[PDB]
Protein backbone atom coordinates (compact mmCIF):
# COMPACT_ATOMS: atom_id res chain seq x y z
CA UNK A 1 0.00 0.00 0.00
CA UNK A 2 2.52 2.28 0.79
CA UNK A 3 6.30 3.50 -0.89
CA UNK A 4 8.49 3.70 1.59
CA UNK A 5 11.46 5.97 1.01
CA UNK A 6 15.16 5.82 2.03
CA UNK A 7 16.65 7.95 4.55
CA UNK A 8 20.11 9.69 3.49
CA UNK A 9 22.68 9.99 5.66
CA UNK A 10 24.24 13.60 7.14
CA UNK A 11 27.84 14.27 6.40
CA UNK B 1 18.56 -5.84 -15.60
CA UNK B 2 14.32 -6.34 -16.32
CA UNK B 3 13.42 -2.89 -14.34
CA UNK B 4 15.37 -0.15 -12.02
CA UNK B 5 13.39 1.99 -9.66
CA UNK B 6 14.92 5.49 -8.82
CA UNK B 7 14.53 7.52 -5.60
CA UNK B 8 15.86 10.75 -7.06
CA UNK B 9 16.24 13.97 -4.89
CA UNK B 10 18.05 17.19 -4.86
CA UNK B 11 18.44 21.00 -3.37
CA UNK B 12 19.67 24.13 -4.88
CA UNK B 13 20.85 26.93 -3.14
CA UNK B 14 20.89 30.32 -3.64
CA UNK B 15 17.62 29.26 -5.54
CA UNK B 16 16.50 27.36 -2.43
CA UNK B 17 14.62 24.94 -4.30
CA UNK B 18 14.09 21.24 -4.09
CA UNK B 19 12.71 18.22 -5.67
CA UNK B 20 11.91 14.17 -4.86
CA UNK B 21 11.00 12.19 -7.34
CA UNK B 22 9.96 8.01 -7.88
CA UNK B 23 11.42 6.61 -11.89
CA UNK B 24 10.62 3.23 -12.92
CA UNK B 25 12.40 2.88 -16.17
CA UNK B 26 12.65 6.17 -17.53
CA UNK B 27 9.19 7.53 -15.82
CA UNK B 28 7.88 9.62 -13.43
CA UNK B 29 5.92 7.04 -10.64
CA UNK B 30 5.53 10.40 -8.68
CA UNK B 31 6.85 13.32 -7.14
CA UNK B 32 6.14 15.86 -4.14
CA UNK B 33 5.02 18.90 -4.04
CA UNK B 34 7.28 20.66 -1.90
CA UNK B 35 5.17 23.66 -1.22
CA UNK B 36 1.86 21.78 -0.56
CA UNK B 37 3.37 18.89 1.08
CA UNK B 38 1.68 16.62 -1.60
CA UNK B 39 1.99 13.48 -3.51
CA UNK B 40 1.97 14.01 -6.73
CA UNK B 41 1.36 11.06 -9.64
CA UNK B 42 2.61 11.09 -12.91
CA UNK B 43 -1.05 8.79 -13.66
CA UNK B 44 -4.21 10.20 -11.70
CA UNK B 45 -4.37 6.22 -11.78
CA UNK B 46 -1.40 5.34 -9.94
CA UNK B 47 -3.66 7.14 -6.77
CA UNK B 48 -5.73 4.35 -6.13
CA UNK B 49 -3.02 1.69 -5.99
CA UNK B 50 -0.15 2.89 -3.79
CA UNK B 51 0.61 5.40 -1.44
CA UNK B 52 3.10 8.01 -0.01
CA UNK B 53 3.64 9.81 2.58
CA UNK B 54 4.31 13.21 1.57
CA UNK B 55 6.51 14.37 4.58
CA UNK B 56 8.68 11.58 3.92
CA UNK B 57 10.09 13.74 0.92
CA UNK B 58 10.13 16.88 2.84
CA UNK B 59 12.57 15.47 5.90
CA UNK B 60 15.04 14.00 3.15
CA UNK B 61 15.19 17.57 1.45
CA UNK B 62 16.31 18.88 4.86
CA UNK B 63 18.82 16.16 5.08
CA UNK B 64 20.09 16.84 1.15
CA UNK B 65 20.08 20.60 2.10
CA UNK B 66 22.50 20.20 5.08
CA UNK B 67 24.64 18.26 3.38
CA UNK B 68 24.87 20.90 0.24
CA UNK B 69 26.29 23.39 3.40
CA UNK B 70 28.71 21.53 4.40
CA UNK B 71 29.89 20.00 0.73
CA UNK B 72 29.68 23.24 -0.16
CA UNK B 73 32.24 24.67 1.70
CA UNK B 74 34.80 21.58 1.50
CA UNK B 75 35.56 22.39 -1.95
CA UNK B 76 36.31 25.76 -1.77
CA UNK B 77 33.07 26.90 -3.31
CA UNK B 78 33.30 26.25 -6.69
CA UNK B 79 30.37 26.51 -8.45
CA UNK B 80 28.23 24.00 -10.93
CA UNK B 81 29.55 24.06 -14.95
CA UNK B 82 26.39 25.10 -16.43
CA UNK B 83 25.45 23.02 -19.20
CA UNK B 84 22.88 23.33 -21.84
CA UNK B 85 20.28 21.70 -23.05
CA UNK B 86 19.18 19.89 -25.98
CA UNK B 87 15.77 20.46 -27.04
CA UNK B 88 13.41 18.39 -29.70
CA UNK B 89 9.52 18.49 -30.24
CA UNK B 90 7.72 15.65 -31.40
CA UNK B 91 3.47 15.06 -31.84
CA UNK B 92 1.79 12.17 -29.67
CA UNK B 93 0.71 10.40 -33.04
CA UNK B 94 1.15 10.70 -36.55
CA UNK B 95 -0.41 14.46 -37.34
CA UNK B 96 -3.96 14.55 -39.31
CA UNK B 97 -5.66 17.82 -40.26
CA UNK B 98 -8.00 18.86 -37.20
CA UNK B 99 -7.69 15.73 -34.90
CA UNK B 100 -6.71 15.98 -31.61
CA UNK B 101 -2.97 15.40 -31.18
CA UNK B 102 0.00 16.87 -28.73
CA UNK B 103 3.06 19.03 -29.37
CA UNK B 104 6.31 17.43 -27.05
CA UNK B 105 9.02 19.29 -26.08
CA UNK B 106 11.53 17.22 -24.71
CA UNK B 107 14.83 18.89 -22.80
CA UNK B 108 17.48 16.94 -21.87
CA UNK B 109 21.44 16.31 -20.95
CA UNK B 110 20.65 20.09 -18.85
CA UNK B 111 22.12 21.14 -15.72
CA UNK B 112 21.37 22.71 -12.93
CA UNK B 113 18.17 21.94 -12.83
CA UNK B 114 16.89 25.44 -13.98
CA UNK B 115 14.35 26.23 -16.84
CA UNK B 116 11.55 28.64 -18.45
CA UNK B 117 9.86 26.63 -20.78
CA UNK B 118 7.26 28.50 -22.70
CA UNK B 119 4.97 27.36 -25.86
CA UNK B 120 4.74 29.43 -28.56
CA UNK B 121 2.13 29.51 -31.87
CA UNK B 122 2.15 32.27 -34.11
CA UNK B 123 4.32 34.16 -31.87
CA UNK B 124 1.58 34.23 -29.21
CA UNK B 125 2.88 32.30 -26.03
CA UNK B 126 -0.06 29.50 -24.82
CA UNK B 127 -0.84 28.11 -21.90
CA UNK B 128 -4.12 26.50 -22.59
CA UNK B 129 -3.91 23.18 -21.78
CA UNK B 130 -0.51 22.87 -21.22
CA UNK B 131 1.04 20.74 -18.62
CA UNK B 132 4.66 19.57 -17.67
CA UNK B 133 6.67 16.99 -15.74
CA UNK B 134 9.27 18.13 -12.85
CA UNK B 135 13.15 17.27 -14.06
CA UNK B 136 13.67 13.52 -14.55
CA UNK B 137 17.11 12.01 -13.81
CA UNK B 138 20.07 10.62 -16.44
CA UNK B 139 22.97 8.33 -15.91
CA UNK B 140 25.06 10.97 -16.42
CA UNK B 141 23.71 12.60 -13.83
CA UNK B 142 22.26 15.03 -15.81
CA UNK B 143 18.43 16.07 -16.43
CA UNK B 144 15.47 15.73 -18.52
CA UNK B 145 12.19 17.48 -18.79
CA UNK B 146 9.02 16.91 -20.80
CA UNK B 147 6.48 20.10 -21.91
CA UNK B 148 2.80 19.12 -23.49
CA UNK B 149 0.69 21.58 -25.23
CA UNK B 150 -2.33 19.88 -26.64
CA UNK B 151 -3.64 21.24 -29.66
CA UNK B 152 -5.56 20.98 -33.15
CA UNK B 153 -3.80 20.19 -36.53
CA UNK B 154 -3.75 22.84 -39.40
CA UNK B 155 -2.00 24.22 -42.14
CA UNK B 156 -1.48 27.42 -41.05
CA UNK B 157 -0.92 28.30 -37.18
CA UNK B 158 2.95 27.57 -36.39
CA UNK B 159 4.78 25.99 -33.18
CA UNK B 160 7.78 26.83 -31.15
CA UNK B 161 9.03 25.86 -27.64
CA UNK B 162 10.95 28.05 -25.84
CA UNK B 163 13.66 27.32 -23.47
CA UNK B 164 15.63 29.63 -21.36
CA UNK B 165 18.34 27.59 -19.63
CA UNK B 166 21.44 29.66 -18.00
CA UNK B 167 23.60 27.47 -19.99
CA UNK B 168 21.98 29.20 -23.38
CA UNK B 169 23.37 31.97 -25.21
CA UNK B 170 19.62 33.22 -25.45
CA UNK B 171 16.16 31.61 -25.24
CA UNK B 172 16.44 28.45 -27.09
CA UNK B 173 13.40 27.78 -29.60
CA UNK B 174 12.54 24.25 -31.29
CA UNK B 175 10.10 24.76 -34.34
CA UNK B 176 7.08 23.24 -35.23
CA UNK B 177 4.54 23.07 -38.26
CA UNK B 178 2.38 21.21 -40.35
CA UNK B 179 3.76 20.10 -44.26
CA UNK C 1 23.36 35.58 -12.26
CA UNK C 2 24.68 34.49 -8.80
CA UNK C 3 26.67 30.94 -9.13
CA UNK C 4 24.60 27.81 -8.17
CA UNK C 5 25.73 25.07 -6.08
CA UNK C 6 23.53 21.97 -6.04
CA UNK C 7 23.43 18.18 -3.89
CA UNK C 8 22.24 14.98 -5.70
CA UNK C 9 21.19 11.86 -4.24
CA UNK C 10 20.18 9.12 -5.92
CA UNK C 11 18.44 6.02 -4.06
CA UNK C 12 18.83 3.11 -7.10
CA UNK C 13 16.87 -0.11 -6.71
CA UNK C 14 18.33 -3.21 -9.53
CA UNK C 15 15.60 -5.90 -9.99
CA UNK C 16 17.19 -9.18 -12.02
CA UNK C 17 14.88 -11.80 -12.39
CA UNK C 18 12.02 -10.85 -10.87
CA UNK C 19 13.54 -9.89 -7.46
CA UNK C 20 15.47 -13.11 -7.42
CA UNK C 21 18.48 -10.76 -7.47
CA UNK C 22 18.37 -6.88 -6.41
CA UNK C 23 20.99 -4.43 -5.87
CA UNK C 24 20.51 -1.37 -3.99
CA UNK C 25 22.68 1.54 -4.89
CA UNK C 26 22.51 5.13 -2.68
CA UNK C 27 24.92 7.69 -4.38
CA UNK C 28 25.58 11.19 -3.17
CA UNK C 29 26.44 14.15 -5.47
CA UNK C 30 27.73 17.95 -5.61
CA UNK C 31 27.55 19.62 -8.78
CA UNK C 32 27.26 16.83 -11.15
CA UNK C 33 30.22 15.08 -8.71
CA UNK C 34 29.22 11.68 -7.32
CA UNK C 35 31.70 11.41 -3.76
CA UNK C 36 30.43 8.67 -1.80
CA UNK C 37 28.13 5.56 -2.36
CA UNK C 38 27.06 2.26 -0.70
CA UNK C 39 26.76 -0.38 -2.78
CA UNK C 40 24.74 -3.39 -1.57
CA UNK C 41 27.27 -5.83 -3.52
CA UNK C 42 29.72 -3.98 -1.83
CA UNK C 43 28.13 -4.07 1.66
CA UNK C 44 29.82 -1.01 2.92
CA UNK C 45 30.26 2.55 1.70
CA UNK C 46 33.25 4.13 -0.33
CA UNK C 47 34.02 6.94 -1.94
CA UNK C 48 34.10 7.87 -5.81
CA UNK C 49 36.38 11.24 -5.39
CA UNK C 50 38.60 12.81 -2.20
CA UNK C 51 36.15 14.25 -0.74
CA UNK C 52 34.09 11.08 0.40
CA UNK C 53 37.20 9.32 1.66
CA UNK C 54 36.68 11.41 5.01
CA UNK C 55 32.64 10.41 4.84
CA UNK C 56 33.16 7.37 4.06
CA UNK C 57 35.37 6.33 7.44
CA UNK C 58 33.34 7.47 9.68
CA UNK C 59 30.29 6.06 8.13
CA UNK C 60 31.61 2.67 8.29
CA UNK C 61 32.42 2.78 11.83
CA UNK C 62 28.54 2.86 12.37
CA UNK C 63 27.82 -0.92 12.49
CA UNK C 64 24.23 0.08 12.94
CA UNK C 65 24.31 2.02 9.87
CA UNK C 66 26.04 -0.63 7.42
CA UNK C 67 23.85 -2.90 9.06
CA UNK C 68 20.21 -1.36 8.03
CA UNK C 69 21.85 -0.07 4.58
CA UNK C 70 22.53 -3.91 3.66
CA UNK C 71 18.88 -4.57 4.52
CA UNK C 72 17.64 -2.10 2.14
CA UNK C 73 17.57 -4.44 -0.54
CA UNK C 74 14.53 -5.93 0.90
CA UNK C 75 12.75 -3.53 3.55
CA UNK C 76 13.21 -0.88 0.51
CA UNK C 77 13.60 -2.37 -2.65
CA UNK C 78 11.83 -5.61 -2.68
CA UNK C 79 8.99 -3.77 -0.69
CA UNK C 80 8.58 -1.14 -3.21
CA UNK C 81 8.60 -3.51 -6.06
CA UNK C 82 6.10 -5.15 -4.32
CA UNK C 83 3.99 -2.14 -3.43
CA UNK C 84 4.16 -0.40 -7.72
CA UNK C 85 4.13 -3.91 -9.62
CA UNK C 86 0.80 -4.49 -10.88
CA UNK C 87 1.07 -0.65 -12.71
CA UNK C 88 4.52 -1.25 -13.65
CA UNK C 89 6.02 -3.51 -14.43
CA UNK C 90 2.65 -4.97 -15.49
CA UNK C 91 2.00 -2.17 -17.16
CA UNK C 92 0.90 -2.67 -21.09
CA UNK C 93 -0.46 -0.81 -23.24
CA UNK C 94 -0.85 -1.77 -27.36
CA UNK C 95 0.46 -0.38 -30.03
CA UNK C 96 -1.14 2.14 -32.32
CA UNK C 97 0.73 1.34 -35.72
CA UNK C 98 0.02 3.48 -38.89
CA UNK C 99 1.59 3.46 -42.97
CA UNK C 100 1.95 6.13 -45.29
CA UNK C 101 4.23 7.32 -47.95
CA UNK C 102 6.72 10.14 -47.19
CA UNK C 103 8.78 12.56 -49.38
CA UNK C 104 7.16 12.79 -53.06
CA UNK C 105 8.28 12.72 -56.68
CA UNK C 106 5.81 11.63 -59.76
CA UNK C 107 5.74 7.52 -61.21
CA UNK C 108 9.24 5.80 -61.79
CA UNK C 109 11.29 7.74 -58.83
CA UNK C 110 12.51 8.16 -55.49
CA UNK C 111 9.90 7.43 -53.14
CA UNK C 112 9.61 6.21 -49.04
CA UNK C 113 7.21 4.06 -46.62
CA UNK C 114 6.67 4.95 -43.21
CA UNK C 115 5.11 2.63 -40.24
CA UNK C 116 4.30 4.82 -37.31
CA UNK C 117 4.15 2.66 -33.91
CA UNK C 118 2.94 4.99 -31.00
CA UNK C 119 1.43 4.84 -27.60
CA UNK C 120 2.73 1.20 -26.63
CA UNK C 121 4.41 0.43 -22.97
CA UNK C 122 6.66 -0.91 -22.36
CA UNK C 123 9.19 0.14 -24.59
CA UNK C 124 10.73 -3.08 -25.77
CA UNK C 125 9.26 -3.45 -28.84
CA UNK C 126 10.30 -5.12 -32.39
CA UNK C 127 9.05 -4.26 -35.96
CA UNK C 128 10.19 -5.57 -39.52
CA UNK C 129 9.44 -4.57 -43.07
CA UNK C 130 7.97 -7.32 -45.65
CA UNK C 131 7.78 -7.11 -49.64
CA UNK C 132 5.43 -10.10 -51.10
CA UNK C 133 5.99 -12.08 -48.34
CA UNK C 134 9.46 -11.13 -48.31
CA UNK C 135 11.39 -9.71 -45.67
CA UNK C 136 12.94 -6.19 -46.44
CA UNK C 137 16.27 -5.98 -45.00
CA UNK C 138 17.67 -2.77 -46.70
CA UNK C 139 16.41 -0.02 -46.69
CA UNK C 140 15.28 0.57 -43.59
CA UNK C 141 16.40 3.38 -41.30
CA UNK C 142 14.62 3.90 -37.66
CA UNK C 143 14.06 6.45 -35.18
CA UNK C 144 14.91 3.95 -32.35
CA UNK C 145 12.74 3.92 -29.45
CA UNK C 146 11.31 6.92 -28.62
CA UNK C 147 10.27 8.53 -24.59
CA UNK C 148 6.96 10.58 -24.40
CA UNK C 149 7.47 10.84 -21.06
CA UNK C 150 3.66 9.63 -20.20
CA UNK C 151 4.51 5.75 -19.44
CA UNK C 152 4.09 5.28 -23.57
CA UNK C 153 6.95 5.57 -25.84
CA UNK C 154 6.67 6.00 -29.71
CA UNK C 155 8.69 4.74 -33.13
CA UNK C 156 9.34 5.68 -36.62
CA UNK C 157 11.09 3.35 -39.01
CA UNK C 158 10.97 4.04 -42.55
CA UNK C 159 11.74 2.00 -45.68
CA UNK C 160 12.90 3.10 -48.80
CA UNK C 161 11.73 1.40 -52.00
CA UNK C 162 10.38 1.75 -56.03
CA UNK C 163 6.88 1.07 -55.45
CA UNK C 164 5.49 -1.32 -57.94
CA UNK C 165 2.02 -1.71 -59.33
CA UNK C 166 0.02 -4.21 -57.50
CA UNK C 167 3.00 -4.89 -54.43
CA UNK C 168 1.88 -5.50 -51.03
CA UNK C 169 4.10 -3.99 -48.38
CA UNK C 170 3.38 -5.24 -44.78
CA UNK C 171 4.64 -3.71 -41.36
CA UNK C 172 4.87 -5.81 -38.43
CA UNK C 173 5.09 -5.16 -35.05
CA UNK C 174 6.00 -7.55 -32.00
CA UNK C 175 5.47 -6.18 -28.26
CA UNK C 176 4.23 -7.39 -24.91
CA UNK C 177 0.72 -6.07 -25.13
CA UNK C 178 -0.26 -8.45 -27.87
CA UNK C 179 -0.05 -12.55 -27.90
CA UNK C 180 0.49 -12.25 -32.06
CA UNK C 181 2.00 -9.69 -33.93
CA UNK C 182 0.23 -7.17 -35.53
CA UNK C 183 0.62 -5.99 -39.01
CA UNK C 184 -0.59 -3.07 -41.72
CA UNK C 185 -0.42 -3.24 -44.82
CA UNK C 186 0.25 -0.85 -47.79
CA UNK C 187 -1.12 -1.53 -51.14
CA UNK C 188 0.88 0.16 -54.17
C1 LIG D 1 13.65 32.38 -15.57
O1 LIG D 1 12.83 33.56 -15.67
C2 LIG D 1 12.99 34.46 -14.54
C3 LIG D 1 12.00 35.60 -14.74
O2 LIG D 1 12.60 36.68 -15.43
C4 LIG D 1 14.44 34.98 -14.46
O3 LIG D 1 14.60 35.78 -13.27
C5 LIG D 1 14.84 37.14 -13.42
O4 LIG D 1 16.12 37.30 -14.05
C6 LIG D 1 16.47 38.69 -14.24
C7 LIG D 1 17.76 38.72 -15.03
O5 LIG D 1 17.51 38.80 -16.42
C8 LIG D 1 16.57 39.41 -12.89
O6 LIG D 1 16.89 40.78 -13.08
C9 LIG D 1 15.23 39.29 -12.16
O7 LIG D 1 15.34 39.87 -10.87
C10 LIG D 1 14.84 37.81 -12.04
N1 LIG D 1 13.54 37.68 -11.41
C11 LIG D 1 13.47 37.37 -10.12
C12 LIG D 1 13.25 38.51 -9.13
O8 LIG D 1 13.58 36.22 -9.70
C13 LIG D 1 15.41 33.80 -14.42
O9 LIG D 1 16.74 34.29 -14.53
C14 LIG D 1 15.14 32.79 -15.54
N2 LIG D 1 15.97 31.62 -15.34
C15 LIG D 1 16.44 30.95 -16.39
C16 LIG D 1 16.35 29.43 -16.32
O10 LIG D 1 16.94 31.49 -17.37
Amino acid sequence: QWIRVNIPKRI
Amino acid sequence: EEHVIIQAEFYLNPDQSGEFMFDFDGDEIFHVDMAKKETVWRLEEFGRFASFEAQGALANIAVDKANLEIMTKRSNYTPITNVPPEVTVLTNSPVELREPNVLICFIDKFTPPVVNVTWLRNGKPVTTGVSETVFLPREDHLFRKFHYLPFLPSTEDVYDCRVEHWGLDEPLLKHWEFD
Amino acid sequence: TRPRFLELLKSECHFFNGTERVRFLERYFHNQEEFVRFDSDVGEYRAVTELGRPVAESWNSQKDLLEQKRGQVDTYCRHNYGVVESFTVQRRVHPQVTVYPAKTQPLQHHNLLVCSVSGFYPGSIEVRWFRNGQEEKTGVVSTGLIHNGDWTFQTLVMLETVPRSGEVYTCQVEHPSVTSPLTVEWRA
